[PDB]
C-alpha cells in the first residue's frame, strides 16, 4: 500500500494549515 | 519390462508435464511475489521519500 | 448498461483516453489513445489477426505493431482511428452506445476549430448521438478544482495552456499558448537516456521511456542543486526494469527531463518555462483581477503530478509576483484525470442542458455549428 | 512503526494549522 | 489408406523424407532420401536387379551400391531422384495418385528460391498433382507444437535455419542461417571413430555411423565434466554391434559428435553453436517480442533426440538470456516429425484452401509462380 | 616523419578509419576497423605468427582469421583493441607518435558519453597525447563543403544521424537518430544473395559481400520500375569476381538492397527511411531555418556513393517539401572523405586552439572533462 492514507492526510494538512496560515496573516495584515 | 519401462517413462513424462506446468505456474507465482513485494517495498520507498512533509 | 440517458464525457487527448458517464466523481477507464498496425508479413494460416488494434489491445500485441496516435498536440486528425477509439471507449469499456446518450467532449481554449468541428461532425454521423457539447478544457479543470477564478495549469501530454479565468469570464488575450508538454518529454527522455548508453528510437522503446518517466521522474525544488548531487552521486539514482529484463540506471536525466518544464531550451524550444507563462498571464490582467489569479494558480493534467512542481512553479511565480500579496498553487489529488470530472460537473448541470447541439440542428447547419452553439 | 517522516510532519503540519488558526483568532480579535 | 481427397503432405530433407494424408497426426510412410546404384559387374542371369534402387530399397540392397541422396544443406540439387523418391513413396507405399490429391510441400523461408520452384514443377509436371503449396518449415512446426509464437531451432541433418515467428508473422531479419547440421556431426564422428581405429569411408561405412550416432550419441549437460569422466572411465563406454558381429565401443566421442551443435570449430565451422543462433534470432527480434519468444524457443526436427540436448539448451540459452523473464525451451514429443504433423495441421485447415496454387496458374505462369503464392 | 608538431586526424568508425595530418586535404593511412585472430590449430613451427592482426594485415592474412570490427553503430565496444588500431595507425602507417601530434577524433552529437570519454582517455593515458579534441561529424562535413548551414547526412556503417546545424550552431531537437546504416545494407544483401543460391555467412564471405555492394549496388531514381525489369531480364544483372575464381550474378538485389535506406521495413526497421529522417531534420527547425536547410542538404560519409543518390534524395525530400521551395543537395567528389577533410580544417584552424584538450586539464577532471570543452 503507498502510502494513500497520507497522500489524503497530506492534502488535508497542507490545505487547512495553509488556509489557517493565510487567515493568521490576514487577521493580523489586515490591521 | 517395457510397457512398465514405457510406463514409467510415460508415467513420468506425464508427471514430468505436470511438474513442468508445476514450474511454469510456480514462477508465475513468484513472479508474482516478487512484483508484488517489489512494488510495494518500492512504492513505499518513493512514497515515503517523496510524501515527507506529513 | 446504464438505467438513464446520461451524458457520456471523454477527454480523447494525444496521451490517454479518460471515459466515463456524467454524474460520476472519476472516468470508469482510462487507456491510451492508440490505434496499432502490423509492421511484418503474416506467414501462419488461421491466426485470426486484425488490421488495425485499440487501446490495451494496441499495447497488448505491439511487439509487431507500429502505434500511431490520432491526436496531435490536442488536435484531431485521424479521425477514423478515433472513430475506432470511441467505439472502443464506449461499447467495450462503459458498455454505452452515444446514439442513446448525449456526448461530450473538451479542448483548450485556442485550439483550432477544426477539432472541435470533426468532434461533432463524427459523433452525430457515425455514433448517431443526439446531441453533443465541446467544452473548454480549462473551464473544466477549475470546476473540477473548485475554482470561478484562477489560472489553468493544464501541463498535459498535448500542449500547455496558461489560460486567466476572473468570476467565470474569460481573460482571452493573456493566454499563453504554449508548445511544451508531457509528449516532448518523452521524447527528450529518449534522447538522455541514448547519451548514458541505451538508445531508444522505436514504437517500443517509447512506450518503454513513456513508463520510466511516469514511474522515476520529478522535477525537484531546486533544480541545480539537484543536478549537482545526481551527477555526482550514486545515491539519487533509480533502476528501471524493462519489459525484455534489461535494467536501466538512470541518475540526474530522471529530472534534467521534466526540468524542461522551466528551461524549454532544452528540447530547443524558445520559452521562459511554464512559471513565467503563469506569471505573465496574470501580469497582463487588471490589478484588482491579478490579486485573485495570483493566489489561485491551478494545475490540471499530467506533469503536475511530478514531485516538487507545485513547489517549484510557486516559488518562481513568487519570486517573480511582487510582495504582501500572496502566490499559492492549488494542485489537488485529483491530478491528470481532473478535467474528465469537470466534464462530468459541466454535463451535469441544470444550466447547462440548454447548451446542448441537438441531432437536428447539427444536421440542417452540418458541423460547423459546434462554433457558435458551444462557446 | 511510524516512519519519522510522516509522524513528524504531520504534527508538525498540524500544529502549524492550529497555531495559525488560534493566531487567526487572535489577531483577528486585536484587528 | 484414404477413403477422401484430401491433401498430401511431405516433408523433404537430406535425411528423410516423411509422407501422409493431411487430417492425421503422424506421416503413414517414411523413407530414406535415397536413391542407390549397383558399383559393381553382374556374373549371373535372371537374377532380376534394379538399374537404380530407392528410399528401404536403396538401403535393403546396399551391399553393393553407392548411396546418394538428392537435397543438400537444405536444397534439391537432384530433382530426378526426388521425383523417384515421391513416385515411390505416394504410389507404391500411400498407394496414392497425387493426380487426385493438392500436395503440401515445406522448407525454411532463407531457403533459396530455386528449391520452392523444383518442388512445385515436379509435382505438377510428373505428378500432375491439381495444386500446390509451398509452406514454412517454422510455421509447420510451431503448428505441430501448438503455438503461434516462438523460434523454430530445426536442427535436421542438412542445415539449421532457427526462425523466430510472433503471433503467426515473420520476423525475417532476424533469421540466424547457421551451416551446421545432423550430416556434419556424422562426419565429426567418422572422423574421430578413426583415431579411435575404425575408418568410416565407403556408402555402407558412413551409413553405420550415421546409425551410430543415433543410437548412441548424446549432448552432455556438462561437457567439460562429462568429458573428465568419460575420457578416464570405460564403464561410460556404449557397445555398439557392427552389421558383420564385430564391435566398436564409444567413450567420450559419444558425446564429442553432438558437442559439435555447441563447438562448431569442431568440423572447422566459424560459429558458436545453435544455442548462439538461437540467442542471436531472438536478440534481434523487436524488444515487446522477446518476452514471449524466450519463454517459447522450439526444437524442431531432429538431433533434438539427444536426452542431453533438452537440458544443454535450456542451460545454453538462459545463460545468456534476460534476467526476470521466464525463459524456456520446448522439447515436444512431435520431435523429428513436427514439420510433416504441422505440414498436416495446415494442409487440413479450411482457411488454407484458398492458398492453393491451381493447376492452371501453375501452367500459365511456370514454377517461378511459387515465389509469389505462397509466401 | 612529419615536419611540423600538426594534430592527426582520425575519423575512426564502425567501417573504416580514415587517418593523416592536419592541415592536408587528404588520409594517409587508410585502414579497416578491424582485428583478426587465428581460429585454427597450428601444425607448423617456426612460422611467425601473430595473436592478432590489425587493419591490412588483419584482411592480409584473413583466410583463416575470425575478423571482429570495436566499433559498432558509432561506439567503441573494445578499446583495447582500438589501442591495437591505433599503434598501427600511428606508428607504422602514418609513422609519427601522438606524444608530439595532440589528435582530432570523432563522434554523432547524440554519441554515448561513455564512448567520448573513452577515446579521450586512451589518447591520454596510452599514447600520452599532449591534447586531445572529439570533433562532431557534421562540423567537419560543413567544413569541407564551404559550409555553416545544412543537414549532415552522414550515412555510413554504423548509424544515419541526420543533423542539422545553421550559421555554425547546432539545432539538437531537431537530430534525428537512425538505426539503418551501411552494416545492415550488407547483412539484408547477404539473405537476398542467400536466396539466389549463395550464402554468405563466414567472415571471409562477410568481407566479400561488403565489397559486393560497394560495388555492384545502387539506388536509381525510381525503384518500382527498376524492379520490374531486374526481375524480368538478365540485361540488368552485374557479375562480381569472387576471390577464387567463381562469379557470383546479380539482380534486382543490386538496387533492392540500398532500397532499405528508402524502405527500412526490409531488414525489419521501424523506419520511412533516410529521406523522412532529413526532411524532419529540416522541418522541425524553425520557419526561418528551413528555407536554408533545404537548400543545403548535406551528403556525408559512406553510402552516398550509391549511383542515384544524391538526386534520388533531392527528389524523395521535395516530395516531402511545400512547393515553390528548392531543395538542393550538397554532394561533391569529396563524398566520405569530406569527415577527414573537415578534421584537418578545424583541427589545424587558428580559432580553434583553446578549443584542444591539454594534458593537464585531463588529469584534474579526467576523461569526462571532453562532454564540457569540446562543444
Ligand atoms: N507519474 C506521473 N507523473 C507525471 N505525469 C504523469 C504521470 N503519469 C501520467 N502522467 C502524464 O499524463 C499525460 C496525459 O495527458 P493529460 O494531462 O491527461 O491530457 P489533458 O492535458 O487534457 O488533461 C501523459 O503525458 C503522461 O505521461
Ligand atoms: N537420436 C537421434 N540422434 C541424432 N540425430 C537424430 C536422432 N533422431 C533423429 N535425428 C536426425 O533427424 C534428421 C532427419 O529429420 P528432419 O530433421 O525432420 O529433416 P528436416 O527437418 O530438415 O526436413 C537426420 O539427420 C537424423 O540423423
Ligand atoms: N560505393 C559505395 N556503395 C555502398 N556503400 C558505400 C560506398 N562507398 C562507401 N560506402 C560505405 O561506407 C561505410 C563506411 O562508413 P563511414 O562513413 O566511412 O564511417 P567514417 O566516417 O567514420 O569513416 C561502409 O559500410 C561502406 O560500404
Amino acid at each position: 500500500a503507498s502510502m494513500d492514507a497520507i497522500k489524503k492526510k497530506m492534502q488535508m494538512l497542507k490545505l487547512d494549515k495553509e488556509n489557517a496560515l493565510d487567515r493568521a496573516e490576514q487577521a493580523e495584515a489586515d490591521k | 519390462k517395457l510397457k512398465e519401462a514405457e510406463t514409467r517413462a510415460e508415467f513420468a513424462e506425464r508427471s514430468v508435464t505436470k511438474l513442468e506446468k508445476s514450474i511454469d505456474d510456480l514462477e508465475d507465482e513468484l513472479y508474482a511475489q516478487k512484483l508484488k513485494y517489489k512494488a510495494i517495498s518500492e512504492e513505499l520507498d518513493h512514497a515515503l521519500n517523496d510524501m515527507t512533509s506529513i | 448498461d446504464e438505467d438513464e440517458t446520461t451524458a457520456l464525457v471523454c477527454d480523447n487527448g494525444s496521451g490517454l483516453v479518460k471515459a466515463g458517464f456524467a454524474g460520476d466523481d472519476a472516468p470508469r477507464a482510462v487507456f491510451p489513445s492508440i490505434v496499432g498496425r502490423p509492421r511484418h508479413q503474416g506467414v501462419m494460416v488461421g491466426m485470426g489477426q486484425k488490421d488495425s488494434y485499440v487501446g490495451d489491445e494496441a499495447q497488448s500485441k505491439r511487439g509487431i505493431l507500429t502505434l500511431k496516435y490520432p491526436i496531435e498536440h490536442g488536435i484531431i486528425t485521424n479521425w477514423d482511428d478515433m472513430e475506432k477509439i470511441w467505439h472502443h471507449t464506449f461499447y467495450n469499456e462503459l458498455r454505452v452506445a452515444p446514439e442513446e446518450h448525449p456526448t461530450l467532449l473538451t479542448e483548450a481554449p485556442l485550439n483550432p476549430k477544426a477539432n472541435r468541428e470533426k468532434m461533432t461532425q463524427i459523433m452525430f454521423e457515425t455514433f448517431n448521438v443526439p446531441a453533443m457539447y465541446v467544452a473548454i478544457q480549462a473551464v473544466l479543470s477549475l470546476y473540477a478544482s473548485g475554482r470561478t477564478t484562477g489560472i489553468v495549469l493544464d501541463s498535459g501530454d498535448g500542449v500547455t495552456h496558461n489560460v486567466p479565468i476572473y468570476e467565470g469570464y474569460a481573460l482571452p488575450h493573456a493566454i499563453m499558448r504554449l508548445d511544451l508538454a508531457g509528449r516532448d518529454l518523452t521524447d527528450y527522455l529518449m534522447k538522455i537516456l541514448t547519451e548514458r548508453g541505451y538508445s531508444f528510437v522505436t514504437t517500443a522503446e517509447r512506450e518503454i521511456v513513456r513508463d520510466i518517466k511516469e514511474k522515476l521522474c520529478y522535477v525537484a525544488l531546486d533544480f541545480e542543486n539537484e543536478m549537482a548531487t545526481a551527477a555526482s552521486s550514486s545515491s539519487l539514482e533509480k533502476s528501471y526494469e524493462l519489459p525484455d529484463g534489461q535494467v536501466i540506471t538512470i541518475g540526474n536525466e530522471r529530472f534534467r527531463c521534466p526540468e524542461t518544464l522551466f528551461q524549454p531550451s532544452f528540447i530547443g524550444m524558445e520559452s521562459a518555462g511554464i512559471h513565467e507563462t503563469t506569471y505573465n498571464s496574470i501580469m497582463k490582467c487588471d490589478i484588482d483581477i491579478r490579486k485573485d489569479l495570483y493566489a489561485n494558480n491551478v494545475m490540471s493534467g499530467g506533469t503536475t503530478m511530478y514531485p516538487g512542481i507545485a513547489d517549484r512553479m510557486q516559488k518562481e511565480i513568487t519570486a517573480l509576483a511582487p510582495s504582501t500579496m500572496k502566490i499559492k498553487i492549488i494542485a489537488p489529488p485529483e491530478r491528470k484525470y481532473s478535467v474528465w470530472i469537470g466534464g462530468s460537473i459541466l454535463a451535469s448541470l441544470s444550466t447547462f442542458q440548454q447548451m446542448w447541439i441537438t441531432k437536428q440542428e447539427y444536421d440542417e447547419a452540418g458541423p460547423s455549428i459546434v462554433h457558435r452553439k458551444c462557446f
